[PDB]
């Protein structure tokens, strides 16, 4: 996941 | 009469909730959901409508990123279209001037967008504006006196600690004195001369801490930081107060609502979101 929004990728 | 709406999100998916938070009585509103879910966008309002920009759908079939306006009449509980930007702009960054958006940077797919551009509601129409000294995705927008700041944000290869102010007359942008902190996914907001950034990714962490730019003395100071360590939260300024709204903090989708207030330099839970997500588009209006 992405750190900064907590999205998957 | 005035509430904080909250539009779009991600939680599993990017979601199209549209809430509105009455500070007066603690209160959550379930409006109209957006047409297509989003997160990433920014929220703002002119003339008492709502407008929600860009974003991007990060659905199970896949992501799309956002060149989208759409309007909501509170009056009316009905979102409608609006002229589409130039390009997808993912978390992209917002400013209002004189009746007029500002829709700052973002991204589509690998492009990080340095490019700006305005809207007008009065002609349904966007136009491009000089474009930033560096790309900005992840970047915090506030106007202060009538001038645009985009504060950090992540330009492709590094996440950034710079700052700039575009100044509409001349149609130009200048480099101001950068954060102490490297700051991407920050809420950027303003309150009494000075221009608020609030959480973000420093390229290591969520952050809590809280700096303000003066814009008189040209300086960054730190003030109390917040409870919750907090990236890509939702953030504005209601009856002289700041209030910061979910985000991700490396573990959970916040569902918390902190309050900053100046004169005590603290800050207070208020209230919960109805369900903890991060990405929101976030602005103050007219009770529906
Ligand atoms: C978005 C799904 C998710 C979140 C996080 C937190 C960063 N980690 C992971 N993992 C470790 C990878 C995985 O198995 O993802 C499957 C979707 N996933």
């Amino acid at each position: 996941c992405d750190p900064e929004t907590g999205e998957c990728l | 009469g005035r509430l904080i709406y909250t539009a779009g999100g991600y939680f599993r998916q990017s979601l199209s909730y549209l809430e509105a938070y009455n500070p007066s009585n603690g209160s959550w509103l379930r409006l109209a959901d957006l047409q297509v879910p989003r997160s990433g966008l920014a929220g703002c309002v002119v003339g008492g409508l709502l407008y929600a920009v860009g974003g991007r759908n990060n659905s199970p079939d896949g992501n799309t990123d956002s060149s989208a306006l759409d309007c909501y009449n509170p009056m009316t509980n009905q979102w409608s279209p609006c002229a589409s930007m130039s390009v997808p702009r993912n978390r992209i960054g917002v400013g209002v001037i004189d009746g007029h958006i500002y829709a700052v940077g973002g991204s589509h797919g690998c492009i990080h967008h340095s490019s700006v551009e305005r809207y007008e509601p009065e002609r349904d129409e966007w136009h491009l504006v000089a474009p930033m000294l560096t790309r900005r995705i992840g970047v915090g927008v506030a106007v202060l006196n009538r001038l645009l700041y985009a504060v950090g944000g992540f330009d492709g290869t590094n996440r950034l600690n710079s700052a700039e102010c575009y100044y509409p007359e001349r149609n130009e942008w200048r480099m101001i004195t950068p954060m102490n902190t490297i700051r991407s996914g920050a809420g950027v907001c303003v309150l009494h001369n000075c221009i608020y950034a609030a959480g973000g990714y420093d390229g290591q962490d969520q952050l809590n801490s809280v700096e303000r730019y003066d814009v008189e003395t040209e300086t960054w100071t730190f003030v109390a930081p917040m409870r919750h360590h907090r990236s890509a939260l939702g953030i504005t300024v209601h009856q002289g107060k700041i209030y910061v709204l979910g985000g991700y903090d490396g573990h959970t989708f916040l569902d918390s609502v902190e309050c900053y207030d100046p004169d005590s330099d603290t800050w207070s839970e208020v209230t919960r979101m109805t369900s903890g997500r991060s990405g929101v588009g976030v602005a103050v209006t007219m009770e529906p």
